[PDB]
């Protein structure tokens, strides 16, 4: 239905995952070759590691269910991405996202100290991560396909509400101060 | 010609007294504009005292 | 959004690292809760991001 | 299942599991009955100023000035001292007050001591 | 310019050699050489025509001097007059004292950028220079109080002294 | 000064026997004329203070503050002359002649030379401000507030006067310079210790100090305007002249006792402000702001180092500006809506599209962003402060969080919101009001450029 | 008033599409491989991990300095 | 890598901790050890602002990596083969640190078995 | 000393040069939009030029000028210094700015108050060049409390929404807990 | 007023509904789990004691409390909805334009002209409004919400000004 | 119901119920929709508390106590473990920079007249 | 029926609109392929 915003949309998504030679990749998988061969806080590299494997999760979510699916929008659709100004600036930054992350890359003076030896196994963890992530992300997802019943997992609520954070901050404190001021 | 227009009006004249501003307002008074030496390599010349910069000795053959 | 907390406005947090960069390797406990910070961020806004139902939520 | 849904001064138990609304007895339906009169008469009175057409001048409320008034002048008037205000004027006043001498005092003091000796170094400190 | 290398000092240029071996063009060579010619030149034609005309009116304008006057340790006990004459001059003498500090702060802030990546070595004259400064300016004039006058850093100055015997004398032994 | 101090005087047979209706516009025409006049003022030689004749001398301190009080005479012209046009001519005269009389004392005071005759007409202030309170108010607790803030001023003024005069048998002269050059070391002792608290307690009262200040939200939410701006953009900050010549004697005694005034405006400044952040008038959420920023120059003032003393007149003059601001602005909508309760008239970016602008640069100079001048103070005393103690950028900083929510407080509750429903009767804004704020913000921004003029005596 | 839609609103049906969204689309989906591809071709070193990482077992004390275990 | 596991779960004795190693005389077992050099000349290597971190023995091979960059430009696409150069050179010296640290691995145990060794026939 | 000085420098100005062209009104109210996408559009080509010199030369810039005070033994003054971290941001945040600038037109075409919001978006992007390019703390505070407001009004952009105001209050409340270390 | 059981049941199967939206997702699955609610609300309806059904009340409250989304999906013009009071900025009261300028004022002539009409036609109905209220107060004042209808010709309903001059939804 | 007669200076002003605007009905007609708030109606003793950009009282799906164990847990889990990752930090199986000219003393700030001690690196 | 039938039949898999384009960015390669090997010939 609207093929330009889906492309690029997957050109932003592949570039959250870090697609070899796309733009993600000169910058993310780089840390983290850099991050592996370093001096870190052992339980600091891990959380990275989830961390990069999360980042395809949510991306599958975006493109699940926002595009590959059957239509739920409200029936009169007015989808529409012909006007020049959204398909110009779309496509001005979308040669952004397939180029120049070399461009920079190779035109910026070599100045860090280069990772060159590393195991091989660590290499590329960053491509397994990824692809694991948008495995299993897939899977759970098209698992909602599946007419079983759904439970609602606590774990799964933790999560939604933004780990509970916004009712404890956002409440108690701000009580607890306003209630002092009066 | 409104691209034009918008040029000097916006790119020529601006420039034109910045340039002014920064030849000789601020470059009569020192340490106003500074920048780190131009980074030269052994070879190439420098141009004011004319001498070539010594290069280096031999490389231990160290290729792939 | 899309220009203010994207890519050019929360910039500036971890910009100001940048430009005390040099100042910066010669300590070596504060540099540790840097790292230290990101990976609790990394994780809890990613954990909080999968379970999301609103897309400019999951952007964010 | 899932045990219940526990309240708190922060996150209030909702109307959809409190007791009231699921035993009912007449008299709670005579008292609760016009609770909508007495807003009616609130209502159709505020309504009857704000649809006016001679009414150029804003509508007071008295519920609003009661409540600045509650908030601003009738405090002391009506305060009673008694060992929880006076209390809690102390502990909410001067002892915090206290607390920060005590905190600013020893550190003035640790600073003080440690130059006298040449401790602390401050070869480029100059602007103070 | 405007100024004596003495005064800043600024280390001769050390400018490259360019010499692109590759066959395609150095555009940085066309953007320079474009510049120059749509706005630099007639800034600089502006510039002359402003100069010239300065140059029909000269009016001159000279530097205030301020004749060394009794300070403060010769100042008699409440001679209010001398009081004044030797107040002002030390005070005189922290407003240079102060663009003394100054000038010092300018030099190693051209000392860090000039050298870029290499000021931790190339100009550590600058820091020393300005560690003697700086502490020097703190015996000096340091922790004298917004109601600072030449009574209070004699004051200050006499506990310096007063340590000092104390320290040489222990020293002597 | 006999300068600018005789065309003052002369304003006042001038007001008096001008014409029936003219006497707001000629009074508002030389006004601004005196202030201009004053404007010569504002520079400073090397490091001798300014000096003209025996009784009156000028320094990098008073002029900024003298200027200051001659350009807000023409402000509470304007902004007063909405509602006194409707009363007698003689009633209206009379009030030109107490807002010119109350300046009279002001300019007077600032530029004076001996301690005496600053401390006589630093108390004579009292008059032209007391009746303007009680008399021309528009409330009923007035009259208790004007009771509040004469009885506070002087229970404090009079320990002063009696150690003024003991300074005179004793010392000598109190000329501000014999002073200056002939100090000696005030040591610790009980009858000094005393002597401290007398002489500091009469300038402590009018900042206010955190607990000697019940007056100030009393006298300045029910004055008149023409008086609410006064009481808290230039007598406030007499009583801070007062602190920063009077401390020239007090030395070292006031390290060793500082200590009670420190704790209690360092740590009363973050209650203060949290009354702001829970207030039902607007006048009010101003007024407790004023004791805010005013601890914030108390605390200044007793560390006696070159940046706090800059910082201090820099915030001195700052926040005068800008807490006048905002009693305009309160003025505005108080009398559109014949109410001060915030919740009342919520919305009015809807209604008035510049007045929020107004508002919302009234809120931003509260808010102190940089290069502000309110910034370019606070953050002054929070360096010499840090310097001072390393804790107190907690205590510091903790105000510049909470001064942020407060400050826009106000812009969301009566700007960013529904307008309401019942309120009919919103004008559009008089070009008097817009000029007026106009008048106001527009010296800040400027002076923003060149913060040498008023740094302070130590620039 | 004016008219000024290309497109039409569709009631319960697939929007009208036009060509120039989607050959701009195809354009740049299957350019975006184009790059893929390319740059893995030329630079497969760069993800492969060019430089081998040497196994530390197979390293013999002799060059590693070792002295043996009979002093 | 895996001796990780070996160090913490395992005895932490046999592996080394890179904090303080090397521990005994590295020249100690070792016949006339070539001491390392590089070509690059200091005052040149401060010349090229080449900063701290990348300051190492094979920090020669930048100098003339900038050198192509500096000329062959606008040309980024090229000064490939002197890049591949350091990067191998980067190789090198890197090689050098697990034979150290191998080296010190190894001689842990030799020691450490060598303690209960000649001490349990006594 | 090269054009890399002035050019660089007087990007800044070409980007405050429509704040200034609002109050005059001369703009035509209905193109100014556009006149402020191709400012930015004049400013980014012309940001373009410091990025050349920065790869060719290897040459960053310190540009001080107009002393503001001589407090003490301090300088405060306006100053800048172009590097590797400024050179290229301000050439991606003008390429990124102008992209939404133009998107703008598209999303944003029925808000009464447009002239307004891209007035706001302008006086973000100086505030933000300023936070990149500066070199006293003071002038980086600036900056980081420039966009900080900034955001705070064009979070609250829809004004009435009751909650966009928490937001906005919110987005200054955590911004001020940060700048308690800065 | 008093919420009947019957209202109440309902209100929870509207809300239940639009909740299982929020989990349900997929068009298909909501259709097979709507009947199943559905159906497992009809299956029991012949319950002659009303206490039985609040009893069966008694669970399907907490059912519903703790089977709901944490984040269920509301429409964007509504409370909780991303779009609610986004266009309120713009809802300026009808009253405000008689403050404006007569340049203004003459820059619209017909609009102008009938709004005076309308305050002509509000000011001689006003008073019409008004004894229409105590001709049919109820004894003891007005005892519900809702407001009576004009009840005679030539009469506007009472109170009827805001509600039909008030701002459109989308005003811009 | 008035407040508790704890001598606070309260009076005789009603106890409502500690429940903020945001619990209101938004269908319901209000005269101050903003604050849904009708005419009136006494108004709550802290109303510039509970107000709708200000603390909320809304009731949340799970319960506040469960609400601050997992969230008190989590930190709590996570910043504990935070530590035992430092004291057994990840490294690579390799040793220190070996660094040319003595760990480059004279370009890592070192006094020219101080002679850095001999340190040098050989072949391994 | 209509989120289902008519044109919104026959949606794409996941990983099958992830090689979209993929159809012609082989041809893509291929041709630049050839073009590198007839470079490399000429040489
Ligand atoms: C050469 C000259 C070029 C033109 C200069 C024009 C002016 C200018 O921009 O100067 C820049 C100069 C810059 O100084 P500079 O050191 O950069 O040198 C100037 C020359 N250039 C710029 C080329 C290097 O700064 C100032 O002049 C400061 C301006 C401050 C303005 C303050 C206005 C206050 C108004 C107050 C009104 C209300 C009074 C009553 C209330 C008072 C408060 C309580
Ligand atoms: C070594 C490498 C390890 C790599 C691990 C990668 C894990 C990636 C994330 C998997 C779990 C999240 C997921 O799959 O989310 C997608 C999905 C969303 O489901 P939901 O939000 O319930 O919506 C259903 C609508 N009908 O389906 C779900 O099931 C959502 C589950 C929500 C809770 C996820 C918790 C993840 C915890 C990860 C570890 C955290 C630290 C310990
Ligand atoms: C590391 C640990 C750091 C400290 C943790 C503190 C947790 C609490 C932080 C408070 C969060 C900000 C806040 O006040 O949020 C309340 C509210 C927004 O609520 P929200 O859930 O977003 O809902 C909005 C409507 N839908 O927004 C509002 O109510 C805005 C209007 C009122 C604002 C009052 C703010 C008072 C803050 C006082 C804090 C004092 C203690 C600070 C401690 C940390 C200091 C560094
Ligand atoms: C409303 C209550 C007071 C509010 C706060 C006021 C400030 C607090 C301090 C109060 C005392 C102020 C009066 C100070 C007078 C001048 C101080 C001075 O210069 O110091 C003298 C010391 O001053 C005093 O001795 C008097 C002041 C101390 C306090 C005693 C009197 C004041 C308290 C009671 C009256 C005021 C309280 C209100 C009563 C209703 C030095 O003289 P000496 O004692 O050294 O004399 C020479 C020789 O040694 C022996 O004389
Ligand atoms: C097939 C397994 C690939 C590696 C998976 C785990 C990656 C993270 C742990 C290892 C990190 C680098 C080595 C350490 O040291």
């Amino acid at each position: 239905a609207m093929p330009f915003t889906t492309t690029a949309l997957i050109i932003g998504s592949l570039a959250l995952t870090g697609m070899p030679y796309l733009t993600g990749f000169y910058s993310k998988d780089l840390i983290i070759e850099a991050v592996n061969m370093s001096y870190t806080n052992a339980w600091a590299l891990l959380m990275t590691l989830i961390a990069t494997s999360l980042t395809a999760a949510y991306s599958t979510r975006i493109i699940f269910f926002a595009f590959l699916g059957k239509p739920r929008f409200p029936p009169l659709v007015l989808i529409n991405e012909n006007n020049p100004l959204l398909i110009n600036s779309i496509k001005r930054l979308l040669i952004g996202s397939i180029f120049a992350g070399f461009i920079i890359s190779n035109n910026i003076p070599p100045m860090t100290v280069p990772n060159t030896t590393m195991p091989l196994y660590m290499k590329m963890t960053a491509l397994i991560v990824t692809i694991m992530g948008f495995m299993l992300a897939l899977e759970l997802n098209n698992t909602t396909y599946y007419l079983k019943f759904k439970y609602p997992s606590q774990t799964y609520k933790f999560s939604n509400m933004l780990g509970y954070y916004p009712s404890i901050m956002h409440r108690l404190p701000t009580y607890h101060n306003l209630s002092m001021s009066q | 010609y409104r691209h034009s227009i918008f040029a000097v009006t916006h790119v020529l004249i601006p420039v034109w007294i910045i340039h002014y501003y920064l030849k000789y307002h601020v470059t009569a008074k020192p340490y106003t504009v500074v920048e780190r030496k131009p980074r030269i390599f052994p070879g190439d010349t420098i141009l004011e005292t004319g001498e070539v910069i010594p290069l280096m000795k031999e490389f231990p053959d160290q290729h792939h | 959004s899309a220009l203010l907390h994207s890519s050019t406005m929360v910039v500036a947090g971890v910009f100001l690292l940048i430009r005390f960069y040099p100042l910066m390797e010669t300590n070596k406990l504060v540099q540790t809760m840097t790292l230290c910070l990101g990976a609790i961020t990394t994780l809890f806004t990613a954990l909080c991001a999968i379970t999301q139902n609103d897309i400019k939520k999951i952007v964010a | 299942s899932f045990p219940k849904y526990k309240p708190s001064r922060l996150a209030t138990l909702p109307a959809t599991l409190d007791p009231a609304e699921y035993d009912i007895s007449p008299e709670t339906r005579k008292a609760q009955a016009e609770r909508l009169a007495i807003r009616s008469r609130l209502k159709r009175e505020y309504l009857l100023q704000y649809n006016d057409p001679n009414r150029l001048g804003v509508i007071e409320d008295p519920a609003l000035i009661r409540w600045t008034y509650a908030r601003s002048a009738n405090i002391y008037p009506n305060f009673r001292p008694t060992p929880k205000t006076s209390l809690l004027g102390a502990l909410f006043g001067i002892g915090p007050l206290f607390f920060w001498y005590y905190v600013f005092k020893t550190d003035r003091d640790k600073k003080e001591k440690l130059i006298q000796e040449g401790k602390l170094d401050q070869t480029f400190n100059i602007s103070y | 310019d405007s100024w004596d290398k003495d005064v800043y000092p600024e280390p001769p240029r050390r400018t490259p050699a360019p010499a692109p071996q590759t066959s395609l063009p150095n555009p940085v060579t066309y953007l320079t050489k474009i510049f120059d010619l749509l706005v630099d030149r007639p800034v600089t034609l502006a510039r002359e025509f402003i100069e010239q005309q300065h140059a029909k009116n000269r009016y001159y304008y000279y530097h205030r001097e301020f004749r060394r006057v009794p300070d403060i340790t010769e100042c008699e006990e409440k001679d209010i007059l001398c009081m004044f004459e030797a107040e002002m001059q030390w005070r005189r003498d922290y407003k240079v004292d102060q663009e003394i500090v100054n000038i010092i702060q300018e030099r190693l802030k051209a000392c860090q950028q000039r050298e870029g990546e290499s000021y931790r070595q190339n100009c550590a004259k600058e820091l020393e220079q300005f560690t003697q400064v700086s502490k020097a300016f703190q015996d000096r004039y340091s922790d004298l109080g917004a109601h600072y006058s030449a009574r209070k850093c004699l004051a200050k100055q006499k506990q310096r002294m007063l340590a000092e015997r104390k320290a040489a004398k222990e020293a002597a032994a | 000064m006999l300068k600018i101090i005789i065309p003052t005087t002369m304003l006042l047979p001038m007001t008096w026997m001008s014409k029936h209706n003219m006497i707001w516009i000629n009074a508002t025409v030389h006004s601004l004329l005196i202030s201009l006049i004053s404007l010569s003022l504002l520079n400073q030689l090397g490091e001798n203070s300014l000096n003209f004749s025996l009784t009156f001398f000028s320094d990098s301190l008073s002029a900024p503050l003298l200027v200051l009080t001659t350009w807000l005479l023409p402000l509470m012209l304007m902004a007063s002359q909405s509602h006194l046009s409707k009363e007698t001519t003689t009633r209206k005269k009379l009030y030109i002649t107490m807002l010119i009389l109350l300046q009279l004392f002001l300019i007077m005071t600032f530029t004076a030379t001996e301690l005496i005759l600053f401390y006589i007409l630093f108390e004579a202030t009292l008059v032209p401000t007391l009746i303007i309170i009680t008399r021309w108010g528009n409330q009923t607790e007035r009259l208790n507030a004007g009771l509040y803030f004469l009885f506070y001023t002087l229970a404090g003024s009079l320990p002063l006067l009696v150690a003024l005069v003991y300074i005179q048998n004793t010392t000598g002269s109190l000329n501000f310079l014999i002073i200056h050059y002939w100090s000696h070391p005030l040591s610790n002792s009980w009858s000094n210790i005393f002597m401290w608290l007398a002489c500091i307690m009469a300038f402590m009262v009018k900042m206010p100090l955190y607990g000697l200040h019940l007056w100030l939200p009393k006298a300045h939410v029910e004055a008149p305007i023409a008086g609410s701006m006064v009481l808290a953009a230039v007598l406030l900050k007499l009583g801070g002249y007062g602190m920063m010549r009077i401390t020239t004697i007090l030395n070292p005694l006031t390290n060793y006792m500082a200590y009670p005034f420190l704790m209690l405006s360092m740590w009363g400044m973050i209650m203060t402000s949290s009354i702001c952040l829970r207030q039902t008038d607007l006048k009010s959420l101003i007024a407790y702001s004023s004791v805010s920023h005013m601890a914030l120059v108390i605390v200044a003032i007793m560390i006696q180092t070159p940046w706090s003393f800059m910082g201090a007149t820099a915030l001195m003059i700052a926040h005068g500006l800008t807490s006048s601001m905002l009693f305009c602005l309160a003025n505005t909508n108080y009398e559109r809506v014949h109410s001060r309760t915030m919740i009342l008239a919520r919305g009015l970016q809807t209604l008035l599209p510049l007045m929020a602008t107004w508002w919302l640069m009234a809120s931003l100079t509260n808010l102190a962003l940089p290069p502000s001048i309110n910034l370019i103070g606070e953050l002054f005393i929070i360096t010499a402060s840090f310097s001072w103690s390393n804790i107190t950028i907690i205590l510091m900083g903790m105000n510049m969080m909470i001064t942020a929510l407060y400050s826009l407080y106000m812009l969301i509750t009566t700007q960013r919101g529904k307008y309401t429903h019942h309120i009919n009767n919103i004008k559009a804004s008089f070009t008097r009001e817009n000029a007026l704020m106009a008048l106001h913000i527009l010296p800040l921004l400027l002076l923003t450029l060149n913060p040498k003029m008023i740094l302070g005596p130590l620039y | 008033a004016g008219g000024g839609v290309h497109i039409e609103p569709r009631y319960r049906q697939f929007p009208q599409l036009t060509r120039s969204q989607l050959i701009q689309a195809e354009f740049f989906s299957a350019t975006m491989w184009f790059w893929i591809l390319w740059r893995f071709w030329h630079d497969s070193d760069a993800v492969l991990g060019h430089f081998p990482y040497p196994d530390p077992s197979q390293w013999t004390d002799e060059e590693l300095g070792i002295l043996p275990d009979d002093e | 890598g895996a001796h990780l596991a070996r160090r913490y779960l395992g005895d932490a004795s046999k592996e080394p901790d890179p904090l303080r190693m090397p521990t005994f005389p590295p020249d100690y077992g070792f016949p006339e050890r070539k001491e390392r050099e590089m070509v690059a000349t200091q005052q040149e290597m401060n010349d090229a602002q080449l900063m701290l971190q990348q300051r190492d023995y094979c920090a020669h091979y930048l100098i003339q990596l900038l050198k192509c960059k500096r000329d062959s430009f606008p040309n980024f696409l090229a000064c490939k083969h002197e890049q591949h150069d350091w990067d191998y050179c980067e190789h090198l010296d890197y090689v050098k640190r697990m034979k150290e640290f191998e080296r010190e691995r190894r001689l842990l145990q030799r020691k450490k078995r060598r303690e209960q060794r000649e001490a349990e026939m006594a | 000393m090269n054009p890399f000085a002035s050019l660089t420098l007087t990007t800044l100005i070409i980007l405050t040069i429509p704040i200034m062209m609002s109050n005059s009104n001369i703009y035509k109210t209905n193109l100014y939009p556009n006149y402020v996408k191709t400012t930015v559009s004049y400013a980014f080509t012309l940001s373009l030029v410091p990025l050349l010199m920065f790869m060719h030369t290897g040459q960053e810039m310190i540009i001080s000028n107009w002393h503001w005070m001589t407090l003490q033994t301090v300088e405060l003054s306006l100053s800048f210094k172009m590097d590797y971290f400024s050179v290229m941001f301000i050439p991606v945040a003008l390429f990124v700015t102008w992209s939404i600038m133009e998107f703008s037109m598209w999303y944003m075409h029925s808000d009464p108050f447009i002239n307004r919001f891209f007035k706001y978006l302008v006086l973000f992007l100086i505030t933000m060049m300023i936070l990149v390019t500066a070199n006293n703390l003071f002038q980086l505070f600036i900056g980081w409390e420039g966009v900080g407001i900034m955001s705070f009004l064009l979070i609250g952009w829809w004004h009435g929404r009751t909650d966009a105001n928490t937001a906005a209050l919110q987005a200054i409340l955590y911004n001020r807990i940060g700048d308690i270390g800065f | 007023a008093y919420l009947t059981h019957q209202q109440k049941v309902l209100r929870l199967y509207k809300r239940a509904l639009r909740h299982l939206e929020s989990w349900c997702v997929h068009r298909d699955k909501y259709r097979y789990f709507a009947c199943l609610m559905r159906a497992r609300f009809d299956e029991h309806k012949n319950e002659k004691d009303m206490v039985k059904a609040t009893q069966l009340l008694r669970q399907a409250e907490e059912e519903f409390w703790y089977g709901q989304h944490p984040q269920p999906y509301i429409f964007p013009e509504s409370p909780g909805g991303t779009s609610y009071e986004r266009y309120e900025c713009y809802k300026v009261p009808e009253w405000c334009l008689d403050d404006w300028h007569p340049s203004e004022k003459a820059m619209y002539p017909d609009y102008f002209a009938k709004r005076e009409q309308w305050k002509r036609l509000r000011r001689e109905s006003w008073e019409r409004e008004v004894k229409q209220l105590q001709e049919e107060t109820p004894p003891g004042g007005p005892r519900t919400e809702a407001l009576p209808p004009a009840r005679k010709e030539g009469d506007l309903p009472p109170l009827w000004w805001h509600i039909v001059t008030r701002p459109r939804e989308r005003p811009m | 119901e008035p407040y508790p007669d704890d001598g606070m200076g309260y009076g005789d002003y009603p106890k409502l119920p500690d429940r903020s605007q945001q619990e209101r009905d938004p269908w319901y007609d209000w005269d101050h929709p903003d604050l849904r708030l009708n005419w009136g109606e006494p108004i709550h003793w802290d109303l510039d508390m509970y107000i709708r950009n200000r603390v909320d009282t809304s009731p949340t799906p799970v319960s506040w106590n469960t609400m601050c164990k997992h969230l008190s847990g989590f930190v709590a889990f996570m910043l504990f473990m935070f530590w035992v990752g430092e004291i057994y930090p990840s490294y690579q199986p390799v040793g220190p920079k070996q660094y040319p000219y003595n760990d480059l003393y004279l370009e890592r700030g070192g006094d020219p007249t101080k002679e850095p001690e001999p340190v040098v690196h050989y072949e391994i | 029926a209509w989120r289902y039938s008519g044109g919104f039949a026959n949606n794409v898999s996941f990983v099958g609109a992830l090689l979209k384009g993929f159809k012609w960015g082989f041809a893509a390669f291929v041709v630049a392929v050839g073009a590198e090997y007839y470079l490399e010939s000429q040489n």
